[PDB]
Formats: C-alpha cells, sequence, structure tokens
C-alpha cells in the first residue's frame, strides 16, 4: 500500500494523544537498540504498519494488543483504501515501534 | 555512567569519567573514530564532540585500551536532545492588560515553549506553555515589575522520553506603566 | 414522545476502563423497555448494551477504541426510536479535583489556594483546564472564576471583605487536542475566614 495519501495531521493526533501512551505504557522504561530508521512520514508509517501487525517468532499475540489494534483502526480511518509467547521479545518489538513513530514525527510528508 | 547529550541538534557530546575511545557512525557504514577528544593532562579521554545528523541511527561503541566494549547505544540523535534557550524573548503590553511574550522559531519542530513570570520583588514561578512562537500571559499589574524567563521543551511523543529541555533565557523584567529604572 | 439524550465518557475510572453513561432529557419518560445499545469503534466486539441505574444508562469497558465514532441507538426490542453517531473522545466529562485547601499568607498578604488534579496521574488526558470559583459564604452574589492550568493560585487580601466567611470550590474540563468534553461536577465546597484588614 502507499501511505503517501494517509492524512498525517489527523493520524499524529491520534499517536501523540492515545498510541505514544499505550507504547510507553507497555515498555515500562525498557528499550532496546534501534534497528532501523526512516526518513519520509509514508515511509515511516509503512515500516510501522509492518511492524505492528505482521507476527514475529516469540511474540505471536503483537497484533492483537491494544496500540496495534488502535494503529490499525488509525491507518484505516485515515489511509484511503487502507486494507508459546516471550515477553522480552514483545518489548523488543515494541521498542522498535516507539523509535519509529519518533521518526514518524520527526520526517518530512 | 556515560552521558550523551545533542545539543540542538547540531553536536553530540558524550562524557565519561582508564583511557576510553569512541567509534561512532551513521546508519550501517564505517565506523569512524571520535573527531574531537576531550583529554586531561595525561592524556586520558573525557568526552567526545561529534556532529548531529537530523536523520539516521547514530551508533555509539566506547571501549577500554585493549578493545572491550564499556558503552554501545543506537539510536536517533535527537534521542538525547536539549535544545538551546530562546535567542532573545520580547515582552508587549496588549491594550487589554494583557503581555505578549515572543521569541524567534528554532530550526526544527517538535518543541514547547514554557513561560516563567514572577513579581522582581523569592516568590514562586507561574508558568505557562505553548508552540512556537508567542504566548499571552494575563492579569499584570502594570505598576509592578515582572521577571520573565522562558525555555524549550522537547515535546515528549515526538522525540521521545530521554530528551531534556533548554537552559531558562537570563531574565527580561517587564513594566506596565514604569520605567525600566524602576527594575 | 421525546426521546433525546444525553452521552458523557470517562477516562480510566476505577482502573484502566472507561466509563460512558447515557440518560434522557425528559425525566418524566416512559423508558419502558428502552434499551442503550453502542455499535462501532470499539476493539472486540460489534456492540455493547448499557445497564440501567435508577434514572441513567451506563457501561464500564475496556472496549472503546477512543479513535473514530460510534452509533449509540435508543431501542424498543428491535426498533430505533433514535441513534445519534458520536466519538468516546469528544464528550469526555473530567474528573473533579479534590482536597481544596486554602491558607492565608499574612506576609504575603493574600490567600493561598490548593488543590489535587487527578488527571496528572493518569494514563491519557493529563492536562485539564481548572476554574476556581469563590463568593461569600452568606447571601447572595456574582461567584468570582479564576482560569489556572495548575493546582495553585493565590487571592490578594484586598479582593475580599474583611471578617467574613467565603466558599470555594473547583472544577475541570478537558484541554488537549484530541480529546474534547465537558467541565467535571465541583469539587465539595470548602469555606474559609478572612481577617481584619
Ligand atoms: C587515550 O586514548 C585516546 C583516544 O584513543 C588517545 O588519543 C590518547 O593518545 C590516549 N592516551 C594515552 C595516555 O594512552
Amino acid at each position: 500500500y502507499n501511505f503517501s495519501n494517509c492524512n498525517f495531521t489527523s493520524i499524529t493526533k491520534i499517536y501523540c494523544n492515545i498510541i505514544f501512551h499505550d507504547l510507553t505504557g507497555d515498555l515500562k522504561g525498557a528499550k532496546f537498540e534501534q534497528i532501523e530508521d526512516c526518513e519520509s512520514k509514508p515511509a515511516c508509517l509503512l515500516k510501522i504498519e509492518y511492524y505492528t501487525l505482521n507476527p514475529i517468532p516469540g511474540c505471536p499475540s503483537l497484533p492483537d494488543k491494544t496500540f496495534a489494534r488502535r494503529t490499525r483502526e488509525a491507518l484505516n480511518d485515515h489511509c484511503p483504501g487502507y486494507p508459546q509467547e516471550v515477553q522480552n521479545i514483545c518489548l523488543q518489538q515494541t521498542s522498535q515501534i516507539l523509535r519509529l513513530w519518533y521518526s514518524f514525527m520527526q520526517s518530512p510528508e | 555512567d556515560v552521558t550523551v547529550v545533542c545539543h540542538d541538534l547540531e553536536t553530540v557530546e558524550v562524557t565519561w569519567g582508564a583511557n576510553l575511545s569512541l567509534e561512532f557512525r551513521y546508519g550501517t557504514g564505517a565506523l569512524q573514530p571520535c573527531p574531537r577528544y576531550f583529554l586531561s593532562g595525561a592524556g586520558v579521554t573525557s568526552g567526545c564532540i561529534l556532529p548531529a545528523a537530523r536523520a539516521g541511527l547514530l551508533e555509539l561503541a566506547l571501549r577500554d585500551g585493549g578493545g572491550a566494549m564499556v558503552f554501545k547505544a543506537r539510536q536517533r540523535a535527537s534521542a538525547w536532545l536539549k535544545p538551546r534557550p530562546p535567542w532573545q524573548v520580547t515582552l508587549l503590553w496588549t491594550p487589554d492588560g494583557d503581555v505578549t511574550v515572543s521569541w524567534p522559531a528554532h530550526s526544527y519542530l517538535g518543541l514547547d515553549y514554557e513561560v516563567q513570570h514572577r513579581e522582581s520583588n523569592e516568590d514562586a514561578w507561574q508558568t505557562t506553555s505553548g508552540p512556537c512562537c508567542d504566548l499571552t500571559v494575563g492579569g499584570l499589574d502594570p505598576v509592578r515589575c515582572y521577571d520573565f524567563r522562558v525555555r524549550a521543551s522537547p515535546r515528549a511523543a515526538h522525540y521521545g522520553l530521554e530528551a531534556q529541555p533548554s537552559e531558562w533565557t537570563a531574565v527580561t523584567r517587564l513594566s506596565g506603566a514604569a520605567s525600566a529604572a524602576s527594575c | 414522545d421525546d426521546h433525546s439524550f444525553w452521552c458523557h465518557s470517562q477516562l480510566e475510572v476505577d482502573g484502566s476502563q472507561h466509563l460512558l453513561t447515557c440518560a434522557f432529557n425528559d425525566s418524566d419518560i416512559n423508558t419502558a423497555n428502552l434499551e442503550f445499545q453502542i455499535c462501532g469503534a470499539l476493539l472486540r466486539v460489534k456492540c455493547l448494551t448499557l445497564n440501567k441505574l435508577q434514572d441513567i444508562y451506563f457501561i464500564k469497558t475496556s472496549e472503546f477504541l477512543l479513535i473514530g465514532s460510534s452509533n449509540i441507538c435508543v431501542k424498543l426490542g428491535q426498533k430505533n426510536l433514535t441513534c445519534k453517531n458520536m466519538a468516546i473522545n469528544t464528550i469526555v466529562k473530567a474528573e473533579a479535583p479534590s482536597d481544596l485547601k486554602v491558607v492565608y499568607r499574612k506576609e504575603a498578604n493574600d490567600f493561598l489556594v490548593t488543590f489535587n488534579a487527578p488527571h496528572l496521574k493518569k494514563k491519557y488526558l493529563k492536562k485539564v483546564k481548572h476554574d476556581v470559583a469563590y463568593r461569600p459564604a452568606r447571601g447572595e452574589s456574582n461567584w468570582t472564576h479564576v482560569s489556572l492550568f495548575h493546582t495553585r493560585t493565590t487571592i490578594p487580601q484586598r479582593k475580599l471583605r474583611p471578617k467574613a466567611m467565603y466558599e470555594i470550590k473547583v472544577r475541570s474540563i478537558p484541554h488537549n487536542d484530541y480529546f474534547k468534553g465537558f467541565w467535571s461536577e465541583w469539587s465539595p465546597s470548602s469555606t474559609f475566614e478572612t481577617p481584619e484588614p
């Protein structure tokens, strides 16, 4: 999908006022070295979506967490045409996602 | 305990304190040596200043003599942002009895500004906040002298939780109906 | 034959769950067999039905997305009498402040007013605008209001009558570019006494 048509202003308000708090809330201060970066709002949203809604080995439940469902709903609402478990892995992925949001916030449209 | 501060998205300053050495890179290119160490008289390092890039991941590797890792990090440089203070603050009495506080913008987004004031006569500071580049402070007495100061504060959702506010500006003193020599 | 109604939400009420409360504008209404149902913008389910308690309907839930709008419908059996579309995030009623206290400071010739602001400790919506109101405890007066974004303010002594008793109370409203809504209930009132001039 091409995230270039998303309303970034709306998504930003949702991230700043809800999703950000959900992420920091889940991380409880844990952080990990950052693996990837991104340099535009559309490119960051693409990575965010991919990290957030695709399960990974060690944290199958990730796409079902509240911050993930809210991310899905925010993209759905504001992007036209948008379609066991180890806690340390969950945290690692959650930390990556939060930092991709920071990149989103710092990137141009 | 190692500290990292990114000064105004211009430089990154890493401070420690054996003789440590620092390598760094942006992205996945080749590690590079610290471009400028802070050295003691005996020639042991105390820190490093390097350039900040607004994008890309800054990897830091601090090693002991012998090549052992003592500190590692990998985040955007802005993760450690401390903005410069605002350059010059202006205070303007409006006819309403309000004061408009204004300042020049920083060269990057995502900052809130905190404006404090109190009577120039060790009382508590009152604070108000807002985005660039002005805000209004109401209810001031036209004949009393007030101190104002401002700082820039990186928004947590924008830059994250390791960013920190600038230093306060030097005080700017206001006199509603009085001359400056009344303050 | 008017089933017009209001709703307000409250975030993080007795834990992580949020509260939705609705009621009819007209209290003289036969609510016989009427139900409130909310559909849309929920996490795991299509709809929820509110629970009736005397003259109000409420649901405490974890299901709200807080993103996008919901349809709230007054139903009689399967008949929709009236449905309104609204977003939970734009009908938020703040929690009232508490621990209101007033201390006379002679050296400052003023009264220091302090209270506790519960939103500061919450997950979402941490910043509210406060409204402090005061007037003499006896007799009729227009309340004096003070608008604040922090949990203290001062009243100069000279502003008040001497040797009198004042009543004071405080309320809050969301102040957020996403969450919007309504004034809290007033805090309980405190009273304080003013000195000789
Ligand atoms: C300490 O390490 C720095 C960085 O590698 C180097 O420039 C300096 O010569 C060293 N000093 C001593 C006394 O080994």
